């Protein structure tokens, strides 16, 4: 039930970080990776006798309610027009709210797709999606 | 424990990369529990024990010695298990180097025989009648200089008046010089006791002198300097009409900037009621009388230095029989007390197991273990030192310390590079059944390990877990010394109106069921429970079923046709 | 990469060494330019690279190879850590967060391959207010000089 | 093991080609087991283990005897099959040659008779107030030539004072240096106390004798000189205005020139404190002391410097019972201790079978093997090397050691020349019945071959294969070593209580499961495996079947005149 004593990483515990600045307003973000693993067959049984790994994809998605000022078009974080090409890698970490302590860590994110709506009663959502090269989990210990 | 270091203070905002053939080094872990050490070691406050959270703190303060290496091997003997906080206490009883030239006494923050090899001078500064100090410590090389030492503002009077004299007065009971008075032919304008009230700043006289429309005070912008009033210094009669009269107070000055070097202290020599011998320039002089001294010939007096710090786990690094005994002692004093330990000991090189049994003989208690291997560490910059037992001892308690409660350091893994002697299968039963802990070496395809057989303390019977495993009796005293300083807070502590017996039984029922929740238990009976309250007093008795590891196993194959 | 062992335009030179004299001389600590003939192809070539520094104990003060790639390398990581970090609060930076920018920035040095692989774990930190400190351990990149060869004649 | 001798480390980048008749006979080949052996080798130093590569580096580490002739066999007896990397360690207790004239004691690293071949002497050169010295070895052609040893770096002066002194003074409990002066008339200008900083190092002294006005520092031009102040030489008012003072350390700078060539070490002679004796001059002298020892009649503790090390099928070079005796029981307890060790033996030149009888009587343990015959091999080099059995043996073992894990010796060729004896198929029968090994000659349309009849070790009864022959038990030895260590670290570092039978029956079957897979055994009775358990102790038993080999067919014919 206490800040410290819970086991469980709730919501509230985790914050998010991008160039060294929180992301305000941030709603969810989903990691998602695809090692390419495959089964080995051959003529002589149909079991598989080994599994290897051929090809590593990764992608993470976020969500954010567009804020009046500090969005990612704002920010320059994400791009609309070609200035894209003229955007560099990005870096982002999920960290432990209590301590600044981090959790995980996305190298070389690079973005996919970006969504955005308007409806008449709802709160404007600004969605994102981005490639990375690799994903890290140290300085833990 | 004190953590000896605050912040340096910085000047300006930079980020600066030069190459090393060194690092850092490691870094405490996080931990339930504190690793104590005392050990052979340069640097440091003698009889005084010091709370380190990195290496560099040690390297910083603990300059060199064995007990260094031994944070090393805690830190470093593996890096999953990393070895928690550590305090430790130097066993020498090390002297301050001091010098006495030129009206000022000087002694080493350092204690050692590194202490006299600390140079500090002053020097005449022609330019504007000031003083001038430099500190360099050459082993070190920290090299430091102040000017302009000892002249706060300047005094102008700008009248027509034949003359203006400034005058300083002196009190010869306590030696202080605490008043300022300005005349101008033969008439005074104002006077200031510098002995606090009114003028307790120089800030206020200044203001108040340059109030006077026939003066001005005037701030030198060489170094900051708003002393208090009563460190100015003995001026008699000088002339304010002149191009520019001085307010000095040289040691005022020098004790306000000389406290930020790190290596020196100042004291303003006495004459040997004698005054004030005058501080004056003098050569850069070696620093002399500091020296290691000798290690006490009992220990029991370091020993009580740790009681009521919370140090699980403590090691001498020492081979002496009757220095176990001492620890052993205070070990015992302090469980009973309320503040349980573990000690670790292992003494000499390839001692025989004849002599390992002569130490079992004379010391069977459970609160301690006794280590025979002894081997060789690989350590920082390329260095591998072949060391006696008790280092080895350090690494089973750097081990023991990173480890969890409730899982034991028997058969983990071990670093060490080498070992002396390389004991056979018949070799180890006899030390392990003799309650000795041992290291066993094992060979892979292409791989090679070295072991920690099993947990066993010198106690040697084997009828009760408790007793004989340090693991199983440390998760029985976590348990209920964290079970009983709750229980203190909660009734004795805070103000509580009213109490039962069966209150008392179902707050325990509660908190053993939470550490099953946790695994830290594995089963106890709920029933066996008993409270007694008498006037002012409480007993309490219950029972908890020890965790059990697991330790044979034994195969046999039959080959077979088809 | 080096200067040693490539062409030069030079005509002729008004020195050739021996073997012993260009050991004692490259030893020593000073560079030398070699004349090589073989098949009727004469070529004059830079021996070494080291430098007038005299340890060869320390080859990032020894050989230019090391202290020209070094010298590059701290200029770019210390211009990116001086615009990530001084330039914000310190309340939301720590070890950690500082630890990981490290491992990328080594991470994408490594696939560009100016540089040889890292023990990132080696990695670690210091906080205190607003001053950190930082060690890292890296590995360089080498250079294959010398060789030794054998000949034997079995009569078939 | 000990780490084979360095090398120096690159000079310059270039590409050295050179010619040699024999060149390199030999070298490892990719392997997993190791092979040892011990015998009589001219060379390295006695009661040590080395690990052996290349044939070169043996040749140069054992200049002679049977071991080389054992060695190149084993990295040949086989084209695609080599022994591998190979232990080896010399039996006799050889020692160095010494010789102990002016002031120096010389004394050799290389361990034998030959060492008493080096020539060493020392010439007197009086054009730079120097010692030469010339080494000289007539077997291995080394020949060493050093000039102008024991300078260091000059003095002169350039005042106008009648003299200029300088004198190096030495500790009286050490004889090493303290303090050395300079001095200018009747005064002293300068000193240097050698307590560390800048006096250690001649570098730094050039620089400071440089800085005084009146005295010059110049260095030799025979390449770098420096070296420490502690080593020099004691010497006493040498004048500094007329001619330059030249700074003498003989010792010193003799070890430096002569470093490396460890055919030659160097020892100062403390005088009959004992003084450091001065050096003085000597003609060429051949060493004395170099000599080779005798065998003992026990070698078990030479043997016993192999366990713990990961050696397989060791073979003592030797054929007298005694050995014999002592490596049976050995390699007993090797597989007692959890490394289990194979052996393979031979008799002499025995040339005949009821001896060997009488041999396969005394020795019947199935962890020894035992091969009969006797033939010739052709070097490298070409010498018709006739062989007695027990070098046979090793190329049998170079074979094994390169082959993989679940194959067999059986039927596979041979490079020997020839035999001494070729046996009847009785005779072959009751040989091989009787259990021990045999070579064969094959010969069909022109192409001929020596081939492994069997692998039967010297154990009797054929009703357990697992004993008898060496297929079984190499592959089964494997296989419980990889078992155990992955069971070792599965289970003893973990709570009994949440270990069970299933699981324990469950992980068994898995591992036989991927073994299966690699084909490294038959496939197993996966229900027949089961478990007990009780408490911190648990029983296992399993069925799984051999890898077979077949070995004998059986054929016949029919002409039907169409």
């Amino acid at each position: 039930a206490s800040e410290a004593k819970q086991t469980v990483h709730t919501g509230n515990t985790v914050l998010l970080m991008i160039k060294g600045k929180p992301v305000g307003r941030a709603q969810s973000a989903s990691g998602q990776r695809e090692y390419g693993t495959t089964g080995v067959y051959e003529i002589g049984s149909i079991m598989p006798q080994e599994h290897v790994y051929l090809r590593y994809e990764g992608t993470i998605t976020v969500e954010r309610l567009r804020m009046k000022k500090e969005n990612f078009a704002d920010l320059g974080y994400a791009s609309l027009g070609e200035e894209i090409l003229k955007k560099d890698i990005i870096d982002i970490l999920v960290v432990d709210n209590l301590t600044k302590q981090v959790i995980i860590s996305y190298h070389g994110c690079s973005a996919n797709n970006y969504n955005e709506t308007w409806q008449t009663n709802e709160i404007v959502t600004e969605e994102i999606e981005f490639s990375y090269l690799t994903a890290s989990d140290k300085a833990r210990t | 424990a004190v953590e000896p270091f605050p912040r340096r203070p910085i000047t300006r905002p930079h980020a600066s990369i030069e190459v090393d053939t060194s690092g850092i080094g490691g870094s405490a872990g996080s931990s339930e529990k504190v690793f104590c050490l005392i050990g052979q070691a340069e640097g440091g406050e003698p009889n005084t024990v010091y709370e380190l959270r990195n290496y560099s703190q040690a390297k910083r303060l603990f300059r060199s010695g064995e007990l260094l290496d031994a944070i090393e091997l805690a830190w470093g003997s593996n890096p999953n298990y990393t070895a928690g906080r550590i305090l430790a206490m130097r066993i020498e009883d090390a002297k301050p180097a001091s010098a006495e030239i030129g009206g000022l006494k000087i002694t080493s923050k350092i204690y050692g025989n590194v202490a006299n090899n600390i140079q500090v001078g002053l020097e005449k500064n022609t330019l504007s009648d000031s003083l001038r100090l430099r500190v360099i410590f050459q082993d070190d090389r920290f090299n430091e200089v102040y000017d302009n030492i000892g002249n706060i503002f300047t005094i102008k009077y700008k009248g027509e008046e034949a003359n203006a004299t400034f005058s300083v007065e002196h009190d010869e009971e306590t030696q202080k010089a605490s008043r300022l008075v300005l005349k101008v032919g033969d008439q005074e304008v104002k006077s200031y006791d510098l002995t606090g009230g009114a003028y307790d700043y120089t800030n206020a006289i200044i203001t108040d002198i340059n109030q006077l429309p026939d003066f001005e005070a005037k701030l030198s912008p060489f170094g900051d300097k708003n002393l208090e009033s009563s460190k100015l210094d003995k001026i008699e009669n000088a002339n304010i009409k002149d191009k520019a009269v001085y307010v000095k107070a040289v040691f005022g000055d020098l004790e306000k900037q000389t406290a930020y070097n790190g290596i020196v202290s100042f004291e303003q020599l006495n004459a040997e009621t004698s005054p004030i011998k005058t501080i004056e320039p003098f050569e850069l002089t070696k620093l002399k009388g500091g020296t290691n001294g000798e290690p006490p010939a009992t220990w029991a007096d370091k020993l009580d230095k740790f009681a009521h710090e919370g140090g699980y786990y403590i090691v001498p690094l020492s081979s002496k029989q009757s220095v176990h005994a001492e620890v052993a002692s205070f070990v015992k004093e302090r469980s009973d007390a309320g503040e349980p330990m573990r000690a670790i000991v292992g003494g000499g090189f390839n001692e025989s197991k004849e002599q390992l049994f002569g130490r079992q003989a004379s010391l069977s208690n459970p609160r301690v273990s006794l280590v025979a291997n002894s081997g060789t560490f690989v350590m920082d910059d390329g260095r591998k030192n072949h060391v006696p037992a008790y280092m080895v001892a350090v690494a089973l308690g750097g081990l023991a310390s990173g480890l969890e409660i409730g899982e034991s350091i028997t058969f983990k893994p071990l670093r060490v590079s080498s070992l002396d002697q390389i004991y056979e299968s018949i070799d180890l039963d006899e030390l392990n059944e003799n309650g000795i802990i041992s290291i066993e070496f094992v060979r892979n395809r292409t791989n090679t390990f070295f072991r920690i057989v099993d947990d066993v303390t010198t106690f040697n019977d084997k009828s009760d877990p408790v007793k004989a495993e340090m693991a199983v009796g440390e998760a029985n005293d976590f348990l209920v010394s964290e079970l009983k300083v709750q229980l203190e807070d909660q009734f004795i502590g805070t103000r509580t109106i009213n109490t039962s017996a069966s209150i008392i039984k179902d707050f325990i029922q509660s908190y053993l069921g939470r550490k099953k929740r946790d695994n830290e238990i594995q089963d106890f009976p709920a029933e066996d429970v008993q409270v007694i309250v008498e006037g002012n007093e409480a007993r309490i008795s219950m029972t908890v079923y020890p965790i059990r590891s697991f330790k044979k196993i034994s195969v046999s194959l039959v080959y077979k046709q088809q």
